[PDB]
Protein backbone atom coordinates (compact mmCIF):
# COMPACT_ATOMS: atom_id res chain seq x y z
CA UNK A 1 0.00 0.00 0.00
CA UNK A 2 1.54 3.37 -1.11
CA UNK A 3 1.72 5.97 1.69
CA UNK A 4 -0.20 8.44 -0.54
CA UNK A 5 -3.05 5.97 -1.14
CA UNK A 6 -4.46 6.98 2.29
CA UNK A 7 -4.63 10.58 1.03
CA UNK A 8 -6.54 9.41 -2.04
CA UNK A 9 -9.40 8.08 0.10
CA UNK A 10 -9.66 11.04 2.55
CA UNK A 11 -13.37 11.63 2.96
CA UNK A 12 -16.17 9.88 1.17
CA UNK A 13 -18.21 12.85 0.06
CA UNK A 14 -18.48 13.44 -3.65
CA UNK A 15 -19.97 16.68 -4.89
CA UNK A 16 -20.79 17.87 -8.38
CA UNK A 17 -19.81 21.27 -9.78
CA UNK A 18 -21.66 22.56 -12.83
CA UNK A 19 -19.88 25.35 -14.74
CA UNK A 20 -22.62 27.89 -15.45
CA UNK A 21 -21.35 28.91 -18.90
CA UNK A 22 -20.66 26.45 -21.70
CA UNK A 23 -21.56 22.79 -22.00
CA UNK A 24 -18.57 21.47 -20.15
CA UNK A 25 -18.59 18.27 -18.19
CA UNK A 26 -19.66 18.75 -14.57
CA UNK A 27 -16.81 18.08 -12.13
CA UNK A 28 -17.23 15.44 -9.51
CA UNK A 29 -14.89 16.03 -6.56
CA UNK A 30 -14.19 13.89 -3.52
CA UNK A 31 -14.15 16.23 -0.47
CA UNK A 32 -14.32 16.32 3.37
CA UNK A 33 -17.00 18.25 5.38
CA UNK A 34 -14.13 20.29 6.97
CA UNK A 35 -13.12 21.49 3.45
CA UNK A 36 -13.85 25.12 2.72
CA UNK A 37 -15.85 26.38 -0.24
CA UNK A 38 -12.62 28.17 -1.22
CA UNK A 39 -10.64 24.92 -1.37
CA UNK A 40 -13.33 23.42 -3.61
CA UNK A 41 -13.44 26.47 -5.89
CA UNK A 42 -9.62 26.47 -6.13
CA UNK A 43 -9.63 22.84 -7.25
CA UNK A 44 -12.40 23.56 -9.78
CA UNK A 45 -10.58 26.58 -11.15
CA UNK A 46 -7.39 24.54 -11.53
CA UNK A 47 -9.25 21.76 -13.42
CA UNK A 48 -10.97 24.26 -15.74
CA UNK A 49 -7.84 26.41 -16.16
CA UNK A 50 -9.54 29.45 -14.76
CA UNK A 51 -7.83 32.17 -12.76
CA UNK A 52 -8.83 32.26 -9.09
CA UNK A 53 -10.49 35.66 -8.77
CA UNK A 54 -13.38 35.59 -11.27
CA UNK A 55 -15.92 33.03 -10.04
CA UNK A 56 -18.07 32.06 -7.18
CA UNK A 57 -19.74 28.84 -6.06
CA UNK A 58 -23.49 28.70 -5.43
CA UNK A 59 -25.46 26.08 -3.49
CA UNK A 60 -29.21 25.55 -3.12
CA UNK A 61 -30.00 29.06 -4.21
CA UNK A 62 -27.24 30.98 -2.40
CA UNK A 63 -23.88 32.40 -3.41
CA UNK A 64 -21.21 31.09 -1.06
CA UNK A 65 -18.28 32.78 0.63
CA UNK A 66 -14.98 30.94 0.15
CA UNK A 67 -14.43 30.90 3.95
CA UNK A 68 -17.60 28.81 4.62
CA UNK A 69 -17.02 25.16 5.41
CA UNK A 70 -18.95 22.46 3.55
CA UNK A 71 -19.94 21.08 7.00
CA UNK A 72 -21.59 24.40 7.94
CA UNK A 73 -23.76 24.12 4.78
CA UNK A 74 -25.00 20.56 5.49
CA UNK A 75 -23.47 19.25 2.29
CA UNK A 76 -24.16 15.59 1.52
CA UNK A 77 -22.63 13.01 -0.84
CA UNK A 78 -23.96 13.70 -4.34
CA UNK A 79 -24.87 17.41 -3.82
CA UNK A 80 -24.44 19.97 -6.62
CA UNK A 81 -22.95 23.45 -6.84
CA UNK A 82 -22.91 25.94 -9.72
CA UNK A 83 -19.81 27.92 -10.63
CA UNK A 84 -20.89 31.38 -11.76
CA UNK A 85 -19.19 34.48 -13.08
CA UNK A 86 -20.45 38.07 -13.06
CA UNK A 87 -22.72 39.58 -15.72
CA UNK A 88 -22.06 43.32 -15.68
CA UNK A 89 -22.19 45.97 -18.39
CA UNK A 90 -20.50 49.30 -17.75
CA UNK B 1 -8.69 34.86 -35.38
CA UNK B 2 -11.40 34.02 -32.82
CA UNK B 3 -12.84 30.87 -31.17
CA UNK B 4 -16.30 31.25 -32.85
CA UNK B 5 -16.47 31.60 -36.66
CA UNK B 6 -20.11 32.77 -36.81
CA UNK B 7 -23.32 33.04 -34.87
CA UNK B 8 -26.80 31.76 -35.74
CA UNK B 9 -29.57 33.33 -33.71
CA UNK B 10 -33.12 31.97 -33.72
CA UNK B 11 -35.31 34.89 -34.72
CA UNK B 12 -37.58 34.67 -31.68
CA UNK B 13 -34.53 34.74 -29.39
CA UNK B 14 -33.34 37.94 -31.09
CA UNK B 15 -36.87 39.29 -30.87
CA UNK B 16 -36.91 38.74 -27.12
CA UNK B 17 -33.63 40.62 -26.65
CA UNK B 18 -34.88 43.45 -28.82
CA UNK B 19 -38.17 43.77 -27.00
CA UNK B 20 -36.50 43.71 -23.60
CA UNK B 21 -34.09 46.48 -24.66
CA UNK B 22 -36.90 48.52 -26.26
CA UNK B 23 -39.03 48.23 -23.13
CA UNK B 24 -36.42 50.14 -21.06
CA UNK B 25 -35.03 53.06 -22.99
CA UNK B 26 -34.10 54.76 -19.67
CA UNK B 27 -31.57 52.07 -18.62
CA UNK B 28 -29.28 49.36 -19.79
CA UNK B 29 -30.81 45.91 -19.47
CA UNK B 30 -29.13 42.53 -19.49
CA UNK B 31 -29.75 38.83 -19.77
CA UNK B 32 -28.31 35.51 -20.79
CA UNK B 33 -27.97 33.77 -24.15
CA UNK B 34 -28.87 30.09 -24.24
CA UNK B 35 -27.79 27.67 -26.94
CA UNK B 36 -24.92 25.48 -28.00
CA UNK B 37 -21.91 25.33 -30.24
CA UNK B 38 -21.88 23.22 -33.40
CA UNK B 39 -18.25 23.11 -34.42
CA UNK B 40 -17.18 26.74 -34.72
CA UNK B 41 -20.77 27.94 -35.16
CA UNK B 42 -22.43 29.27 -32.08
CA UNK B 43 -26.22 28.79 -31.98
CA UNK B 44 -28.35 31.08 -29.86
CA UNK B 45 -31.57 29.20 -29.21
CA UNK B 46 -33.08 31.50 -26.60
CA UNK B 47 -32.61 34.53 -24.38
CA UNK B 48 -33.57 34.74 -20.73
CA UNK B 49 -33.29 37.31 -17.98
CA UNK B 50 -34.13 38.08 -14.39
CA UNK B 51 -33.51 40.39 -11.46
CA UNK B 52 -31.16 43.23 -12.23
CA UNK B 53 -30.23 46.80 -11.57
CA UNK B 54 -29.32 49.31 -14.25
CA UNK B 55 -28.87 52.94 -15.23
CA UNK B 56 -28.24 54.65 -18.55
CA UNK B 57 -24.57 53.59 -18.43
CA UNK B 58 -24.54 50.35 -16.41
CA UNK B 59 -26.29 47.12 -15.58
CA UNK B 60 -25.74 44.13 -13.35
CA UNK B 61 -27.76 40.96 -13.64
CA UNK B 62 -28.24 39.21 -10.28
CA UNK B 63 -25.80 36.31 -10.19
CA UNK B 64 -28.48 33.91 -9.04
CA UNK B 65 -30.15 34.22 -12.48
CA UNK B 66 -27.16 32.51 -14.11
CA UNK B 67 -27.07 29.99 -11.26
CA UNK B 68 -30.73 29.03 -11.59
CA UNK B 69 -30.59 28.95 -15.42
CA UNK B 70 -27.45 26.74 -15.58
CA UNK B 71 -28.84 24.31 -13.07
CA UNK B 72 -32.17 23.99 -14.92
CA UNK B 73 -30.40 23.50 -18.24
CA UNK B 74 -28.03 21.00 -16.62
CA UNK B 75 -30.91 18.95 -15.24
CA UNK B 76 -32.96 18.97 -18.44
CA UNK B 77 -32.55 16.46 -21.29
CA UNK B 78 -31.92 19.33 -23.75
CA UNK B 79 -28.27 19.80 -24.74
CA UNK B 80 -28.40 23.58 -24.36
CA UNK B 81 -26.42 25.78 -22.00
CA UNK B 82 -25.52 29.36 -21.38
CA UNK B 83 -23.41 30.58 -24.32
CA UNK B 84 -23.21 34.30 -23.66
CA UNK B 85 -24.88 37.40 -22.38
CA UNK B 86 -26.69 40.34 -23.83
CA UNK B 87 -27.08 43.93 -22.74
CA UNK B 88 -28.31 47.18 -24.18
CA UNK B 89 -26.65 50.49 -24.95
CA UNK B 90 -29.63 52.90 -25.35
CA UNK B 91 -28.55 55.90 -27.38
CA UNK B 92 -24.88 54.98 -26.94
CA UNK B 93 -24.13 52.86 -30.06
CA UNK B 94 -22.89 49.29 -30.07
CA UNK B 95 -19.43 48.36 -28.70
CA UNK B 96 -17.80 46.70 -25.69
CA UNK B 97 -16.62 49.13 -23.02
CA UNK B 98 -13.66 48.18 -20.73
CA UNK B 99 -16.13 46.74 -18.17
CA UNK B 100 -17.94 44.79 -20.86
CA UNK B 101 -14.65 43.39 -22.09
CA UNK B 102 -13.75 42.27 -18.55
CA UNK B 103 -17.13 40.49 -18.21
CA UNK B 104 -16.67 38.93 -21.63
CA UNK B 105 -13.11 37.69 -20.91
CA UNK B 106 -14.53 35.88 -17.87
CA UNK B 107 -17.27 34.27 -19.97
CA UNK B 108 -14.70 33.12 -22.49
CA UNK B 109 -12.38 31.75 -19.85
CA UNK B 110 -15.20 29.40 -18.81
CA UNK B 111 -16.47 28.73 -22.39
CA UNK B 112 -14.09 29.63 -25.19
CA UNK B 113 -16.87 30.17 -27.75
CA UNK B 114 -18.90 32.56 -25.62
CA UNK B 115 -20.23 35.81 -27.04
CA UNK B 116 -21.57 39.19 -25.96
CA UNK B 117 -24.59 40.58 -27.77
CA UNK B 118 -25.02 44.36 -27.55
CA UNK B 119 -28.15 46.11 -28.83
CA UNK B 120 -28.95 49.82 -29.09
CA UNK B 121 -32.77 50.01 -29.31
CA UNK B 122 -33.01 53.67 -30.36
CA UNK B 123 -31.08 53.06 -33.61
CA UNK B 124 -31.64 51.10 -36.84
CA UNK B 125 -28.82 49.70 -39.00
CA UNK B 126 -28.57 51.12 -42.55
CA UNK B 127 -32.79 48.06 -46.15
CA UNK B 128 -33.26 48.39 -42.37
CA UNK B 129 -32.44 46.12 -39.43
CA UNK B 130 -31.94 46.34 -35.69
CA UNK B 131 -28.79 47.94 -34.33
CA UNK B 132 -26.93 45.03 -32.71
CA UNK B 133 -23.62 43.22 -32.86
CA UNK B 134 -22.33 39.99 -31.44
CA UNK B 135 -18.82 40.35 -30.04
CA UNK B 136 -16.05 38.05 -28.93
CA UNK B 137 -12.52 38.71 -27.70
CA UNK B 138 -10.14 37.34 -30.26
CA UNK B 139 -7.14 35.16 -29.50
CA UNK B 140 -4.91 38.29 -29.50
CA UNK B 141 -7.17 40.22 -27.12
CA UNK B 142 -9.12 42.39 -29.58
CA UNK B 143 -12.89 42.89 -29.71
CA UNK B 144 -14.20 41.39 -32.96
CA UNK B 145 -17.73 41.59 -34.35
CA UNK B 146 -18.77 38.11 -35.50
CA UNK B 147 -20.81 37.32 -38.62
CA UNK B 148 -24.47 36.84 -37.56
CA UNK B 149 -27.35 35.11 -39.34
ZN1 LIG C 1 -21.81 47.82 -22.55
Amino acid sequence: IPTTENLYFQGHMKIKIVPAVGGGSPLELEVAPNATVGAVRTKVCAMKKLPPDTTRLTYKGRALKDTETLESLGVADGDKFVLITRTVGG
Amino acid sequence: ASATARVRIYPLALAKVVKHAASSLQREVAGLLVGKSAGKVLEIWDAVTGEQYGTPAYVQLDEMVMAKVAEELSKSDKNLYIVGWYHSHPGLDVFLSPTDIDTQKRYQAMFSKAVALVVDPVDYAKISSLKFKVFQISKEGRVVSLPVS
